[PDB]
């Protein structure tokens, strides 16, 4: 039943600001408070603050005064995130959790850089000569993340996609692979499906010897 | 100013085996009237929020299997996974909720199984790629277990620094291994100055390294 629903991603250039929107839904949204908690990529959770959401009074932990604001929109159970003078360090996710049991956002991710949006260019990566591997790169798209599946998502199994790299460009990259039968190749079909939403790209790149 | 330190910061464990992490923190977090502990524990696998699995120090949540149990009081603290299985692969953190939240620092916890050889294969750069002008050979190691691999490039057997960039797929939560992908990067120039491409590779599944080359085109 509840539900805490986060706005989506976001690319800011430093110096700007950002509001990410935590909607409630399932319960009075005013008897419960609300604490916000910032996840720095590969780091461990912190907590943010706090905010009482009947009288809309924000407690903030010792490192996040200053820049950081706390508001609520009772009309629409909605909680508020605001970050000022974005820096490159506040590249995070950002992740809205009720007071009193297991309910959290699925969290927003704010990227704060000077580069802007790029789709990357699919590559396959063919099979050749048991058991014979194939693939896809995903080759100079900015920012992350994509997304991969295998014959849109039929082929899960023995997938196998890689994080990615920043390469020296300032620009990201991957593979994403799969291990087959090698007497299946002539006979069955290979499609990865790979979809970028910060700049729309999607692609079927079809994989073949 | 409740600080939370958790132990240890990593662990590796055999499927089947008890788990253990430990939570200390610097003020109680029993509170007096109520004789309640407010401590929860909660699990994180990537790209997903926190999913509480312990609160009140012991009672588990809804849905959460009967392997995980928390137990202590006052300021020490135990999660325990009585017999880990494959899926248990993940962060666990804890958090005081006494006094505003502290969250602990995390306890990355893998699985130990026996020693796997890598599936090496090798892929030559696309055609459509080096229209646009550069070359992306990409080694894959698949299917290993532990993580530790070295990958050298090898190009006409001259041996490449400083070109290319290593990635490891996080452990995976059927099979327990990794997978490890190399991409070897040059100019179109450079890759046509040269003839054979070829990865080598190390491990304690292999009593000798294994090579994948191929000759372009």
């Amino acid at each position: 039943q509840v539900q805490l629903v986060q706005s989506g991603s976001e690319l800011k250039k430093p110096g700007a600001s950002v509001k990410v929107s935590c909607k409630a839904s399932g319960y009075t949204f005013t008897n419960y408070g609300m604490n916000w908690v910032r996840q720095a990529p590969g780091q461990g959770l912190e907590w943010m603050g706090w905010i009482n959401t009947y009288t809309g009074q924000p407690i903030y932990a010792n490192d996040f005064k200053g820049r950081f604001v706390f508001s609520l929109d009772t009309s629409v159970s909605t909680a508020y995130l605001q970050i000022s003078s974005l820096k490159a360090e506040d590249t995070a996710v950002y992740y809205c959790a009720r007071d009193w049991g297991p309910y959290w956002g699925q969290g927003t991710l704010v990227t704060v850089s000077s580069a802007s949006t790029k789709g990357p260019s699919v590559f396959p990566l063919a099979p050749s000569s048991g058991t014979a591997a194939l693939g896809c790169l995903v080759k100079d798209y900015f920012p992350e993340p994509v997304t991969v599946s295998w014959n849109s998502g039929a082929l899960t199994s023995g997938v196998h996609t890689f994080p990615a790299v920043l390469q020296s460009s300032g620009l990201y990259s991957l593979s994403s692979v799969v291990t087959v039968p090698s007497s299946s190749l002539g006979t069955q079909t290979y499609i990865c499906n790979v979809n970028h939403k910060p700049s729309n790209t999607k692609v079927d790149k079809r994989v073949e010897p | 100013d409740i600080v939370m330190t958790q132990s240890p910061d990593s662990l590796a464990v055999s499927l089947g085996e008890r788990a253990t992490i430990n939570c200390k923190s610097s003020q109680s977090v029993l509170y007096s009237s109520n004789q309640m502990n407010y401590l929860a524990w909660y699990q994180q696998k990537p790209g997903q929020p926190p999913k509480l699995l312990i609160y009140w120090a012991s009672t588990r949540e809804s849905g959460v299997p009967d392997r995980f149990s928390g137990s202590g009081s006052g300021t020490d603290f135990t999660l325990t996974i009585s017999s880990l299985q494959a899926e248990d692969v993940a962060v666990y953190y804890c958090l005081q909720y006494l006094s505003s939240w502290t969250f602990g620092g995390g306890t990355k916890l893998e699985i130990k199984r026996t020693v796997a050889a890598p599936s090496v294969f090798i892929f030559p750069p696309s055609d459509e790629q080096l229209k646009s002008g550069t070359a992306s050979v990409v080694c894959l190691l698949n299917n290993f277990y532990p993580r530790e691999a070295k990958v050298q490039w090898k190009v006409d057997n001259a041996l490449q620094s400083g070109n290319s960039q290593e990635s490891v797929t996080e452990q995976d939560s059927k099979d327990s291994t990794y997978s490890l992908s190399s991409t070897l990067t040059l100019s179109k120039a450079d890759y046509e100055k040269h003839k054979l491409y070829a990865c080598e590779v190390t491990h304690q599944g292999l009593s000798s390294p294994v090579t994948k080359s191929f000759n372009r085109g």
